[PDB]
RNA sequence: GUAAAGCGCACGCAGGCGGUUUGUUAAGUCAGAUGUGAAAUCCCCGGGCUCAACCUGGGAACUGCAUCUGAUACUGGCAAGCUUGAGUCUCGUAGAGGGGGGUAGAAUUCCAGGUGUAGCGGUGAAAUGCGUAGAGAUCUGGAGGAAUACCGGUGGCGAAGGCGGCCCCCUGGACGAAGACUGACGCUCAGGUGCGAAAGCGUGGGGAGCAAACAGGAUUAGAUACCCUGGUAGUCCACGCCGUAAACGAUGUCGACUUGGAGGUUGUGCCCUUGAGGCGUGGCUUCCGGAGCUAACGCGUUAAGUCGACCGCCUGGGGAGUAC
């Protein structure tokens, strides 16, 4: 799991204020940087299908999270993807 | 300090769901009947037996318990009702046929015994029949004197006692019982929140309903 | 419940009557409120209560004449996924007049016998009886 | 099989303890 | 669930459905009006054949479509909201959850040495087999592979298949206390994608024990068949393929409501935790049983009870889950 540093940080980064961990973009940052920390062990292991089952899980939560935002504003979802480089 | 106030109460761990608001609580680690709440409705049950004994009704004990057949038969005797002190027979209303017939080959070798049986043809065999015969005679001592056909019931316990009370909603005859705290209330139509335990309490109980039904009749 | 909050007032109404329960409570609604006194209204419950403000909640007294309950019968008409719409001049009938069916008509929710009165169709909630 | 007496034995769980 | 029928399991696109307030939009819906819906035929009230069939006048009906005018409670679209659904953050808890690397003890087999000497092994009884070039027994070293006795339990974890020595590294999920945060972000899913016992296949290793095939012994007039002695794949590893099970709880997933007892296993709050205890409050799980349900068996708050959303599947037995 995200170390509790990282997790501050990213609420810090995101967050519009203190305690704003429940912003959608602050979830979003921290699946994108769990996913991509996860990149690294799965490619070094490749045979871990349950822990690719959890990987998968959020990868889903996290696009159904990207879809909402861009549903009720456009311009946070496209200023998000953009700072996180995603949507390639 | 009334008379529904004596007894402690009963059911301490295992309890009837259905009877829920008959219930005070757990106290002292064993449930406490509606102690406060008794008495209006035992008034009411004993205002209808009132009414019955207002017909004279052919009201019934039952007694299958040994500690309280002698309390039960002493208000029966007082009365001058019908009982049950042994075990109920089951299908004694149901089957009421049965027993019309048994009673009356009963009174049949009541009557003949004392021409025929005595010495008319033989002693030892005579007296070996009215030795088997004796314990036939003892049973169905108060519900051998009429057709039966009772009005009513108060048996003085449901869970151990449901032919009874079965017999009485098959054949629709009010029960007037006083239902123990872990039984059926479903089928008595006139439950009363007492106790079975407290020899005195029951004995009380039995006393006053004596006592009511004695003045009934007006 | 989740899909379908009406549905779900009518089957707590039910398992409630069928568990000889003194009363039943459930979340509040515009919808369930309009339900719940047309059906006091109808003399179907004893009474109805919304209490609180941020999350009411709906409290609904059921009514026993006997030992039997006097709701005999309760259906869910009109659901989501399927949705019934009836006219005035083909308004369902319940126990050939004995029942009630509860009707959203365009000045809101009430009896068939009202609806027919008034001469306006609608969407048919469900059938009481 | 080496695994069927296994399952025979274990059979008898309900056998009178519950 | 057992009669035919729940995909082996999970994720998820399209699609179906969707908590609670308002605002107006009037698409669905509803009300009225208008135009049309050929005549004949069906139906109702009548008439003419002496009655009937048959013919015929007027209606009703043609359940539909389109347009206009209105109502808008409900559903839908648009704009704001709300926190109960669903999620994020903080602390802590148990766990054979998964991947990788180490290491420990017992045991089997083999190799070699010492002591020792005729049997050992096997069976219902035998024989094949091993042994004087010294077996088996006992001891003492070494090599190797495979699996983890006791704990161990109607125990625990995992979506399912499945997961048992100990330690380390990486990693997934679940639960409990108290808060803060986002504000419907949800449920289900045809196709699609992924996972998926054992056996099997391709390549290259490994091979102790087990063991299809096979060899021999015994039995029989001769066989086969169990039985015995051996024994090759296979079983193990790395990669790839296979995608099948009585893959079962013969019970699809999610949410709500509905009498009760007896446990087990993990949390947590309070009372002298004095402690094991009592009082409560959660999650998972086993057994009995009420209403209700069921053809009966039986299920029974973990429903096969009362409902709602969506998906899959079945409608005689054989042919046949076979042919093309
Ligand atoms: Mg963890
Ligand atoms: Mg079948
Ligand atoms: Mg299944
Ligand atoms: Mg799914
Ligand atoms: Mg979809
Ligand atoms: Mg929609
Ligand atoms: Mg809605
Ligand atoms: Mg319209
Ligand atoms: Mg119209
Ligand atoms: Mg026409
Ligand atoms: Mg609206
Ligand atoms: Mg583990
Ligand atoms: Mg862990
Ligand atoms: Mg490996
Ligand atoms: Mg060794
Ligand atoms: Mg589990
Ligand atoms: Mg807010
Ligand atoms: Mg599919
Ligand atoms: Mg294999
Ligand atoms: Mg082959
Ligand atoms: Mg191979
Ligand atoms: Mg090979
Ligand atoms: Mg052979
Ligand atoms: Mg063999
Ligand atoms: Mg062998
Ligand atoms: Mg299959
Ligand atoms: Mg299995
Ligand atoms: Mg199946
Ligand atoms: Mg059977
Ligand atoms: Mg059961
Ligand atoms: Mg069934
Ligand atoms: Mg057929
Ligand atoms: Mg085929």
């Amino acid at each position: 799991s995200l170390s509790t540093e990282a997790t501050a940080k990213i609420v810090s980064e995101f967050g519009r204020d203190a305690n704003d961990t429940g912003s959608t973009e602050v979830q979003v940052a921290l699946l994108t940087a769990q996913i991509n920390h996860l990149q690294g062990h799965f490619a070094e292991h490749k045979k871990d299908h349950h822990s690719r089952r959890g990987l998968l899980r959020m990868v889903s939560q996290r696009r159904k999270l990207l879809d909402y935002l861009k549903r009720k504003d456009v311009a946070r979802y496209t200023q998000l993807i953009e700072r996180l480089g995603l949507r390639r | 300090m009334l008379k529904a106030g004596v007894h402690f109460g009963h059911q301490t761990r295992y309890w009837n769901p259905k009877m829920k608001p008959f219930i005070f609580g757990a106290r002292n680690k064993v449930h406490i009947i509606n102690l406060e709440k008794t008495v209006p409705m035992f008034n009411e049950a004993l205002a209808e037996l009132n009414k019955i004994a207002s017909r004279k009704g052919k009201i019934l004990f039952v007694g299958t318990k040994r500690a309280a057949s002698e309390a039960v038969k002493d208000a029966a005797l007082s009365c001058d009702q019908f009982f049950v002190n042994h075990r109920w027979l089951g299908g004694m209303l149901t089957n009421w046929k049965t027993v019309r017939q048994s009673i009356k080959r009963l009174k049949d070798l009541e009557t003949q015994s004392q021409d025929g049986t005595f010495d008319k043809l033989t002693k030892k065999e005579a007296l070996m029949r009215t030795r088997e015969l004796e314990k036939l005679e003892n049973s169905l001592g108060g519900i051998k004197d009429m057709g039966g056909l009772p009005d009513a019931l108060f048996v003085i316990d449901a869970d151990h006692e449901h032919i009874a009370i079965k017999e009485a909603n098959n054949l629709g005859i009010p029960v007037f019982a006083i239902v123990d705290t872990n039984s059926d209330p479903d089928g008595v139509d006139f439950v009363i929140p007492g106790n079975d335990d407290a020899i005195r309490a029951v004995t009380l109980y039995l006393g006053a309903v004596a006592a009511t039904v004695r003045e009934g009749r007006s | 419940s989740m899909q379908d909050p009406i549905a779900d007032m009518l089957t707590r109404i039910r398992n409630g009557q069928a568990a000889n329960k003194a009363a039943v409570t459930m979340p509040s609604s515009k919808l369930k409120v309009a339900i719940a006194n047309v059906l006091k209204e109808e003399g179907f419950i004893e009474d109805f209560k919304v209490e609180g403000d941020t999350k009411p909640e709906l409290e609904l007294t059921l009514k026993y004449f006997q030992g039997k309950a006097v709701v005999e019968s309760i259906q869910r008409v009109s659901r989501p996924g399927l949705r019934i719409y009836k006219r005035k001049d083909e308004l369902p009938k319940v126990m050939a007049g004995l029942g009630i069916a509860v009707v959203s008509t365009s000045k809101g929710v009430m009896t068939d016998r009202a609806a027919r009165q008034a001469g306006l169709g609608g969407e048919i909630i469900c059938y009481v009886a | 099989f080496y695994e069927k007496p296994t399952t025979e034995r274990k059979r008898a769980k309900a056998s009178a303890v519950k």
